[PDB]
Order: structure tokens, then C-alpha cells, then sequence
């Protein structure tokens, strides 16, 4: 019955997580990497 | 309203609960709740660098992360007993796999056009079996598609249902005569080991998903 | 019925709080002390590079 | 000459003395034959540690007495860098490589 | 909160969204053809 | 065949191989250098703990 | 009609031993893993996930067969 | 690197020393092994047989009286043996058979002589492959 | 340089500095991070030697 | 209904030898264990926990066999 | 009901041949035991307890199998 329900809300969360992780949650850690290496290299 | 859509809400709330409240005020030192996603970042980084090996390899490094974490989180939620099946809907997971495989095909066909079907001749062969290796590659070309989802959720359909039925076994173990209370501990430790294996069928199955689609992205972007 | 599974989960979390959390404590502490050590040592090193 | 040195000061230690060497530059036959005589009558395989003392010409007007150790075959499996090399378990390769090491090290010592 | 970075999601990840739309429309055909069971 | 069990050690095994290849030499090119390689004149005297002696045997 | 549920139950019976391929399979991987670390102790991290990775490849295939039992069980 | 560094060594004269090479073929206890550019680090005792050295040029064929093949982990193969051999000149059946029957006669003597006699029987019957 | 030494002695909050303050003291930080995401070189070179990869594999 | 539990009992009979890979499986792991301590004497403290890893969730698969043979017997 | 005890009996028949794998497995254990102690005389009764340990709780599977056969008689 609820293939549309599970599928549509899952795809909406898929688009949400892709754009979300990409814009926020990966480069917020990459800033930690670049900051640590920029302190260590000076 | 859907309890499964509520489960997706719980997924997004825990994903907020992995970085935001984790980060003690944007500190360099990288505290104990942040070491988790630090190690996850590095074990996906060192994975897909050496997997696809592209000069432009990190461009698909986001998606392999977000295809991992959804499967990594949705197989740490139904581990709690009083829950409903999240990842055990094979329709949804195999639908996701079909989306992934078809996106791989569209990506490679836009990159290569006609020569994307150069994958069907992998290695040198004599003449009379050149198309045969094509055929059961084409027969394996959508077998690449269908099995990948049909693995994992069917694991999870074998996962939690297992912890259903054996619970009923221990429910049908302890309503016969009182001598069932003596040395009736080893089914409890057996279902304990079942949950031990169930964390494996969450975590390592998610990493299996990630590593196989890493190989699939390498084959789809670069021709052999 | 399903309370047996939560009982197994309570025993498992008792084993986790017995066994895993001090090991992850030692692991995170070792990584933390190593990062703080190298991060402080680079600063003291280029302090002495200024002093040179 | 080193026999008449060490027999004068320690006649209890010396158990074998090779004589008849320095008439030519020695070949592999003599050194290999002495390598067989060490493992036929002296039983060097029981010995944990073996050292060869040779005379090392650093240059023409300089010289050197030098120690050169001989690792026995039991030690080779105890080597931290040993399992990198694929060796057989079914061919006794340390049990022969030890004798070959003794052969060429004593040949380098003589020549 | 979290510093927003404009990371390329549309000029990189179009075909998987395209395939998601295609599977949604094929699922429309399926759940209009196989919901009379 | 069981020379490791019955006969020679491995260096001596290849030494007997060396004398066999030098014995099956071409008699045109069996030079004086190869015959120098097979000139065994070393003598061994197994001294004892009391600085005793055996006779010098040609190895 | 009185047979089809009994037939599904014997079908759950015959569909069981396919986890035998699991029972052999993961075995040799750990066997190889011991031979992975016996002759080379300082490479074990290299193979410590890479063995167990294949574990989840084989285990799940064993965990194929009996869930095909279970939906044949129901 | 591509190719291989070969270091062939004999107690009287080392023939090759750091030469770049493509293929070597050499007799070990586990059988006849060919070694190419990279290889597993492996120590192979060398039964007396034939070693063939193929390069960018052709393959030179040697009879060899035994020794050790050793693959240094930077893919540098060394061979440490005793005897060299020309194309075919150094071996003749008149010296082989007439001595070989005497060696088989020595193989029925006392033990130390008979063992070395049997070894020389095996080496001459290996030389039969060079007789070819 | 004496003033830099005196500033260096009293202003090292080395276990509690915020990376937002590092972005505030260097827009080179955000410039390299943003260019790194735009090119996609998610590998940070020169990092693994002094700072461990720390992962399971 | 006179036949269904009988067929369940024979179904539990044929669902019994699926733990065949139990009786081989864990055993041959120990085989390499006896190999691994043999050709490497100072590795035992290394190998046996990992090996008992390769014990436990290698034999529990066989447990699956008899729990099928326990449930189709009873439930 | 005259059929079901006969089915129990033939079920006890088919639930018996699982000792195949235990008999092969403990044999492979002793096989590697002899092959590991012949290449190592110095370490024999350090390993032999762990060998008989793996022997015991490898044969416990076939023990479980024939007691399942006994209760399927019952």
C-alpha cells in the first residue's frame, strides 16, 4: 500500500542529506583539518 | 502520518545530534564526541581514495558519505527492541539501489556516449567467445543492480524477525513447568550473541554497501 | 514477550559500560593527548625559531 | 702463527687447527671443505653465537682486525624481519642457508 | 551555527536525482498498475 | 639421495658439484686456474683440551 | 489444502542447509587470516578489516537462504 | 622499477653486477622458477641445473652447480653460486660417461665416498639435460 | 620581535582556541577551504605524517 | 492436520545437517591456528583472540541450523 | 496419528548425518596438529591443550546434532 509513502519521504530525506552533508557537515571538519595543518606548518 | 516517516525524522535528528551538539564551540582540539565522525571521515577517505583513484576522486566523496551514513544510522535505530523495521522494507532499499544503478548508467553514458559499452569487453579473448563474456556481463550488469539492495534489507528482514521469533521461543520456553527456570540462561546469551551479530549486520553491511558502490563508481566513471 | 529482548539489551549495555567505554576512553584520551602534544610542540618550536 | 700464539696462552681452548693455507689465494673448495669440517667434527650447529676474526685491509698502508658474526639457523626464524621473505617450511632452507653462509663468510675471511 | 559553504550538488549530482525521478514515475506506473491486488 | 642424512653438508654438497663440473670440464679449456681451484692441501689437527693432537689429515 | 502448509514446512526444511556454504566459507577466511598473520605479523591491520569484509560477504549469502526459508515459513 | 637489477656472483668472478634485466630462469628446490620485474621476496636454494638470462637482448644459457637465489625486497635479484658455463663447450660425454661408470663403481664403496659418488651421478645425469 | 615574544608568552590558549577565531585572524583559511571544496581535493596533503589517520583501516 | 506436524518433524529432520558447516568450519579455523603458532611461536597472544573471533560468529551460523530445527519441531 | 510417529522416526533418520562435518573437522584439526608439531618439536604440549580445546568445542556441534536426533526420536 505505502510504497509511495516510504519512497517519497525517503527520497526527500535523500536530497536533504546530500545537500545537507555537502554544504555543512563535511567541510566543517575539513576546516578543522586545514586549521590544524596551518598551525603546524605555520 | 507514518511511523516510518517519523523514523526518517529520528534519522535527521540524530544526524543533527552527531555534529552540532557534538562540537564544543568549534574547538581545534577535536573532543571525544567529534573523534567518532573524525574516524568515520578518515575511514571513508582512505577507502575511496584508493578505491576509485581518480585525479578528480573527491568529487564523488560526498555521495559515498551520505549513502553510507543513512545506512549506518538506520541500522542503529531498529537495534532497540521496541521499534518497527526501518531498513527491512526491501521495496524502499532496492528502489534506492535501482536509483543508484540508473544514475551510474546515466553518468557513464553522458561521460562516454557510445564507448561506455566498452566495459563489456574487459580483457583479451579468442574470437568464438567474445560476445559470450558480453552476454553474462550484461546479465551481470543488472545483477549488479538488483542484488546490492536485495542483500542488505533481506539481512535486516532476516535480522529483527530473528530476534522476534526466538524471543517467542524463549516465551515458549518459560511457561512450561518451573524446571524451565533452572539452566535457562543459555538461550538468553544466545540471543545476546544474536544482537552481537546484529551490530555486525548493521555496520559491516553498510560498509559493504559503500565499498561495492565505490567499485561501481570507479567502473562507471573510468573505463577499466 | 519483547521484554526479554530489552532484558538482553540491558545486559549488553551493562557489558558495554563495563568493557567498551573505558577502552574508548583510553583511545580518545591517547588521540587527544597526542594531538595536543604535537600542536603545542609546533608552537614551542616556532617560538624557538623566533628566538633563533 | 695464530696457533702458536694462542696455544702459548690458552692450550685448553683450541680444539681444531687448520694448517696449509697461505700458499695461494684460496678458492671456494678449501673454505667449503673447512666449512664441512666445522659441521662434521666440531658441531657448530649447537653453538648459539659464532664470530669470525679476519684481517681487514682498509687501505694499502692500513689494516684492521675485524669481527664478523655468523647467525645460526635457529636465529633466522627468530628474526623480526624474517617472514617478509617467502620461504618454505617443507625444504629446510635455513638448515642449508646457514651452512652456505658459513662457507662464503669463511671464504671472504680467507680471501 | 554551521558556516554554509556553497558546495557543488547540482552541477555534480544531477543523474542520481534524474534516476530518482525516473524511478518515482515508474513507481507511479507500478502502484497504479499493481495496487488492484 | 639422502646426502644431507648420510653424506656431506650442503656447502660440501655444492663443493662436490664444483669438483664434478670441474672434472667434466672441457680438456681444452680446463685451465690451470680451474685446477688451482681443485688443489686441496690444507691439513687439520683436532687438538684436545690438554693441547693433545691427532695426525694431520689431508682434507 | 491440508498439504500445502505441510509442504511449506518441509520447504523450510530443505531450504536450510544452504547456510552450510556459510559454515564452510567464512571458516577458510579466518584460516587464511591466521596464515595472513603467522608469516607476516606487521601487516595484520592491512588484513584485519579486509578479511572480515569478505566475512560479511559470505555470511549474508548464508543469511540469504534461511530468510527464503522464513517467507516460505510464512 | 621496470626491469630488474641482476647480480650474478661466483667465487672467482662475478659475471653480472647490477645489470638491468627482464627475465631469469633458475632451478630451485620447489622446481624451475622464472623471476620477472617485481617479485615476492623469496630465498630459493639452487639445485645444480641451468640458468637462463633473458634481457632486452637474447637469453644466455648457463649450467650452474648450485647456490642461492635471493630476491632483495626492492626487486633486486642476486644469484650466489659457484660455476659458470659457456654455450656448450665445457662439457663432453667422453669425460662424462667414462668417469661416470667409475663414479657408480665408487657408489658401492664405503659410505663417505659412495655418497659423494651418488651426488656426482646425479650431477652428471643432470648434465644429460645439457647433452639435450 | 621582543613585542612578538611578549605577545607569544601571554596569548597561547592552545587547548581552547576556536577555529572561528582562526578564520577571523586568517581569511586564507576559508579561502583555501572553499577552493579545496570547489576543486574537490578532499585529501589534505602533508597531513598524515605528523597527524595520524586514526581510522580502523 | 493429521499430517502437518508429521511433515514439520521431517522438515526439522532435514533442517538438521545445515550445521554441517559448523562441524567442519570452526575446526579448520583452529587448523590454521595450530599452523599459526607452529611456524610463528611468538604470535599466540596475537592470534587466539582474533581466532576466537573467527570461532564465535562462525559457529553461530550453525546455531541458526538447529534453531530452525528447534522451531519447525515445535512452533 | 499412526503416520506421525513414523515421520518422527524417519526424521530422526535424516537428522543424524550431520556428524559427517564434525568427523571431517576434528580430523583436519589433528591433521594440522601433526603437520604443525612435525615442523616444531620444541612446542608440542603448549599447543596440544588448545588443539584439544578446539577439538572439544568443534565436536560439540555433532554432539548437539545427535542429541537433536535423540529428541526427534522423542
Amino acid at each position: 500500500f505505502y510504497f509511495m509513502n516510504q519512497l517519497t519521504y525517503g527520497f526527500l530525506l535523500m536530497i536533504t542529506l546530500l545537500i545537507l552533508f555537502s554544504q555543512f557537515f563535511l567541510p566543517m571538519i575539513l576546516r578543522l583539518y586545514v586549521s590544524r595543518l596551518f598551525i603546524s606548518k605555520l | 502520518l507514518t511511523t516510518f516517516s517519523l523514523y526518517t525524522i529520528i534519522v535527521l535528528l540524530v544526524i543533527t545530534s552527531l555534529y552540532t551538539l557534538t562540537n564544543n564551540n568549534n574547538k581545534i582540539i577535536g573532543s571525544r564526541w567529534l573523534i567518532s565522525q573524525e574516524a568515520i571521515y578518515d575511514t571513508i577517505m582512505n577507502m575511496t581514495k584508493g578505491q576509485i583513484g581518480g585525479k578528480n576522486w573527491g568529487l564523488y566523496f560526498p555521495m559515498i558519505f551520505t549513502l553510507f551514513m543513512f545506512i549506518f544510522i538506520a541500522n542503529l535505530i531498529s537495534m532497540i527492541p521496541y521499534s518497527f523495521a526501518l531498513s527491512a522494507h526491501l521495496v524502499f532499499i532496492i528502489s534506492l539501489s535501482i536509483v543508484i544503478w540508473l544514475g551510474n548508467t546515466i553518468l557513464g553514458l553522458y561521460k562516454h556516449g557510445w564507448v561506455f559499452f566498452s566495459l563489456f569487453v574487459p580483457a583479451g579473448t579468442p574470437l568464438p567467445l567474445v560476445p559470450l563474456l558480453v552476454i553474462i556481463e550484461t546479465l551481470s550488469y543488472f545483477a549488479r543492480a538488483i542484488s546490492l539492495g536485495l542483500r542488505l534489507g533481506s539481512n535486516i528482514l532476516a535480522g529483527h524477525l530473528l530476534m522476534v521469533i526466538l524471543a517467542g521461543l524463549t516465551f515458549n520456553f518459560m511457561l512450561i513447568n518451573l524446571f524451565t527456570l533452572v539452566f535457562g540462561f543459555v538461550p538468553l546469551a544466545m540471543i545476546l550473541a544474536i544482537m552481537m551479530l546484529e551490530f555486525a549486520i548493521g555496520i559491516i553491511q553498510g560498509y559493504v554497501w559503500a565499498i561495492l558502490t565505490a567499485s561501481y563508481l570507479k567502473d562507471a566513471v573510468y573505463l577499466h | 514477550d519483547e521484554s526479554i529482548l530489552l532484558l538482553t539489551f540491558l545486559g549488553f549495555t551493562g557489558l558495554v559500560a563495563k568493557y567498551l567505554a573505558p577502552a574508548y576512553k583510553d583511545f580518545a584520551d591517547a588521540r587527544m593527548k597526542k594531538v595536543s602534544d604535537v600542536l603545542n610542540a609546533s608552537r614551542n618550536k616556532h617560538v624557538e625559531a623566533v628566538k633563533d | 702463527k695464530i696457533k702458536m700464539q694462542l696455544l702459548r696462552t690458552h692450550p685448553n681452548n683450541i680444539k681444531l687447527s687448520i694448517n696449509g693455507i697461505g700458499k695461494d689465494a684460496p678458492t671456494f673448495q678449501e673454505s667449503a671443505l673447512i666449512a664441512d669440517k666445522l659441521l662434521s667434527v666440531m658441531k657448530a650447529g649447537t653453538y648459539p653465537k659464532i664470530s669470525i676474526f679476519y684481517n681487514d685491509p682498509v687501505s694499502s698502508l692500513s689494516f684492521e682486525p675485524s669481527e664478523k658474526p655468523i647467525f645460526n639457523a635457529k636465529t633466522i626464524e627468530q628474526s623480526p624481519s624474517f617472514g617478509k621473505f617467502e620461504i618454505d617450511t617443507d625444504a629446510n632452507v635455513p638448515r642449508d642457508l646457514f651452512e652456505y653462509t658459513l662457507a662464503n663468510q669463511m671464504l671472504t675471511a680467507m680471501a | 551555527m554551521l558556516k554554509r559553504f556553497p558546495t557543488p550538488i547540482l552541477k555534480v549530482y544531477w543523474p542520481f536525482f534524474v534516476a530518482g525521478a525516473a524511478v518515482y514515475y515508474g513507481m507511479s506506473k507500478a502502484a497504479d498498475l499493481s495496487s488492484n491486488t | 639421495s639422502a646426502w644431507r642424512k648420510a653424506g656431506i653438508s650442503y656447502a660440501a654438497y655444492l663443493n662436490v658439484a664444483a669438483q664434478a663440473i670441474r672434472s667434466s670440464l672441457k680438456t681444452e679449456l680446463q685451465t690451470a686456474s680451474v685446477l688451482n681451484r681443485s688443489q686441496t692441501d690444507a691439513f687439520y689437527t683436532q687438538y684436545k683440551n690438554g693441547t693433545a693432537a691427532s695426525e694431520p689429515t689431508p682434507i | 489444502m491440508q498439504l500445502v502448509l505441510a509442504a511449506k514446512y518441509i520447504g523450510a526444511g530443505i531450504s536450510t542447509i544452504g547456510l552450510l556454504g556459510a559454515g564452510i566459507g567464512i571458516a577458510i577466511v579466518f584460516a587464511a587470516l591466521i596464515n595472513g598473520v603467522s608469516r607476516n605479523p606487521s601487516i595484520k591491520d592491512t588484513v584485519f578489516p579486509m578479511a572480515i569484509l569478505g566475512f560479511a560477504l559470505s555470511e549474508a549469502t548464508g543469511l540469504f537462504c534461511l530468510m527464503v526459508s522464513f517467507l516460505l515459513l510464512f | 622499477s621496470s626491469g630488474l637489477k641482476l647480480q650474478f656472483a661466483l667465487p672467482h668472478e662475478t659475471l653480472y653486477s647490477g645489470s638491468e634485466v627482464t627475465q631469469v630462469n633458475l632451478p630451485a628446490k620447489s622446481g624451475r622458477i622464472g623471476v620477472l620485474a617485481n617479485h615476492v621476496p623469496t630465498v630459493e636454494q639452487l639445485l645444480p641445473g641451468v640458468v637462463e638470462v633473458m634481457e632486452g637482448s637474447n637469453s644466455k644459457k648457463f649450467f650452474i652447480s648450485g647456490g642461492f637465489a635471493t630476491v632483495q625486497p626492492d626487486s633486486q635479484l642476486c644469484v650466489t653460486a659457484i660455476e659458470a658455463f659457456p654455450l656448450e663447450s665445457f662439457s663432453q660425454e667422453n669425460i662424462k660417461n667414462l668417469l661416470a661408470e667409475a663414479k657408480k663403481n665408487v657408489s658401492s664403496s664405503d659410505a663417505r665416498e659412495a655418497a659423494e659418488a651418488a651426488i656426482q651421478v646425479e650431477v652428471l645425469e643432470n648434465l644429460q639435460s645439457v647433452l639435450k | 620581535l621582543q613585542s612578538t615574544l611578549d605577545n607569544i608568552q601571554s596569548a597561547r590558549p592552545f587547548d581552547e582556541l576556536t577555529v572561528d577565531d582562526l578564520t577571523k585572524i586568517k581569511p586564507e583559511i576559508d579561502a583555501k577551504v572553499e577552493e579545496m571544496v570547489k576543486k574537490g581535493k578532499w585529501d589534505v596533503p602533508g597531513y598524515k605524517d605528523r597527524f595520524g589517520n586514526l581510522n580502523v583501516m
